[PDB]
């Protein structure tokens, strides 16, 4: 059938500044079917308190979601987003770069 | 100028180790997108010209050049396979399930680019034009 | 130019149980109503402040009708499984979309497993089938003269209630937030990244052939973000300028590092 | 307001 791989973006709601509260986002879009798994990680350890937007889709039929969680930027804590989907042989992890 | 090769090869599957190779004082760099994983390699392994990736993922995928000041060595197209599910493979057909605008036919090593006419076209890979170094799992032989 | 759309997704799940059915409504890029078969109490519920005020009849009819949609697409999932002669252990997705644009044009389209299936033409008097399976649904739709029922809604109710919503949520639906912009420098040669932040609606045009452009993403507060980058030789930075075109701004600004 | 009926493919 027709499947699409998920596109991923990890970024902050507001410009990142160490010590200041913010929101870490993992935007997953362009995937099909809708079944997908997304985890937010702190130094490799999964974060239990997370929120996700309502499932929706584009006029290309592909699905898109936003995953987020409150966080405070640190100079040594590494944040990442992990996604698993039927098009991926193993979960895809994407580190958070405050410059992107 | 020095040489640049990948031990054990330039086409590696996800999660596997690889080592890039080039008197002393080598410098390695990725063209286009910088590679901060080379800032960490101990210099004792830099002095031996050994730039190894412990477990390779797409973050290491790109073009790498080497030098020591001398002329940058001929390039290196480092490829990561095993990210996406494998496709199925006279005229050879390479049909894929994921929607991809890029297909590769390999002579079992010595591969050959192409394009579809949809998503269709020894083993074959598939990939995305914007990320030509992340390829699918290899097709059935 | 404003529009109202209704979307639905029916995802079969063998073993796991009954097919999931979700539906929602939008006005432009703003969601105002949502429905999810998984909810403990499946019912159409408000997602935008301006429609929760509607009386209880509204929700009673919207909910009752939407439940009938879930049952129908669930039935369709099996009908289409027959047309394509598919296994009973595979998962399939039936997506639907309908909407009206201000009335300039109406639509109604269906998609199966990611591909176009059946679509209503602009004329609101004919259908377009994507394959042989869709041709059956097309004849069934033509023989049933359902087009009249569909254009009646698109020409009446859709437009009629759209005007109602556009007034009730005037503060939220008729306001555009301009983009906050700046350029950043990243030495590699070097990379120039152009940013557009806190804007609404999502539509935007960012331009510098070799430029990287990420899909527009939601900030999470109701605004969107997008950036564009380009690798350039040192000292050649000044020859590059970023063009930002957005609806909120009166005219498109040009930036340079 | 949503259309009261869904198509029968």
């Amino acid at each position: 059938m027709i499947q699409r791989t998920p596109k991923i973006q990890v970024y902050s709601r507001h410009p990142a500044e160490n010590g200041k509260s913010n929101f870490l986002n993992c935007y997953v879009s362009g995937f099909h079917p809708s079944d997908i798994e997304v985890d937010l990680l702190k130094n490799g350890e999964r974060i239990e308190k997370v929120e996700h937007s309502d499932l929706s889709f584009s006029k290309d039929w592909s699905f898109y979601l936003l995953y987020y969680t409150e966080f405070t930027p640190t100079e040594k804590d590494e944040y990442a987003c992990r996604v698993n989907h039927v098009t991926l042989s193993q979960p895809k992890i994407v580190k958070w770069d405050r410059d992107m | 100028k020095p040489t640049l090769w990948a031990e054990p090869g330039s086409v590696i599957t996800q999660g596997s180790p690889v080592t890039l190779r080039c008197t002393q004082e080598y410098r390695l760099y990725r063209e286009k997108k910088t590679a901060p994983w080379i800032t960490r390699i101990p210099q004792e392994l830099v002095k031996k010209g050994q730039f190894p990736i412990p477990s390779i993922t797409w973050e290491h995928a790109g073009r790498y050049r080497c030098y020591y000041r001398s002329e940058s060595s001929d390039p290196l197209e480092l490829v990561v396979t095993g990210a996406y599910i494998k496709p199925t493979l006279v005229t050879l057909q390479c049909d894929s399930q994921v929607a991809f605008d890029g297909f590769i036919l390999c002579k079992e090593p010595q591969c050959l680019n192409s394009q579809p006419h949809s998503s269709r076209a020894y083993r074959c890979y598939a990939y995305d034009s914007n990320s030509p170094y992340e390829w699918s799992l290899p097709s059935d032989l | 130019s404003h529009s109202m759309r209704y979307f639905s997704a029916a995802v079969s799940r063998p073993g796991r149980g009954e097919p999931r059915f979700i539906a929602m409504g939008y006005v432009d890029d703003t969601q105002f109503v949502r429905f999810d078969s998984d909810s403990a109490s499946p019912r159409m519920e408000p997602r935008a402040p301006w429609v929760e005020q509607e009386g209880p009849e509204y929700w009673e009819e919207e909910t009752r009708n939407t439940k009938a949609h879930a049952q129908t697409d669930r039935m369709n999932l099996q009908t289409l499984r027959g047309y394509y002669n598919q296994s009973e252990a595979s998962s399939h997705t039936l997506q639907w979309m309908i909407g009206c644009d201000l009335l300039l044009r109406g639509y109604e389209q269906y998609a199966y497993d990611g591909k176009d299936y059946l679509a209503l033409n602009e004329d609101l008097r004919s259908w377009t089938a994507a394959d042989t399976a869709a041709q059956i649904s097309k004849r069934k739709c033509e023989a049933a003269n359902v087009a009249e029922q569909r254009r009646a809604y698109l020409e009446g109710t859709c437009v009629e209630w759209l005007h109602r919503y556009l007034e009730n949520g005037k503060e939220m639906l008729q306001r555009a937030d301009p983009p906050k912009t700046h350029v950043t420098h990243h030495p590699v040669e070097a990379t120039l990244r152009c940013w557009a932040l806190g804007f609404y609606p999502a539509e935007i045009i960012l331009t510098w052939q070799d430029v990287e452009l990420v899909e527009t993403r939601p900030a999470g507060d109701g605004t969107f973000q997008k950036w564009a980058a380009v690798v350039v030789p040192s000292g050649e930075e000044q020859r590059y300028t970023c063009h930002v075109q957005h609806e909120g701004l009166p005219e498109p600004l040009m930036l340079r590092w | 307001r949503i259309i009261p009926r869904h198509l029968q493919l």
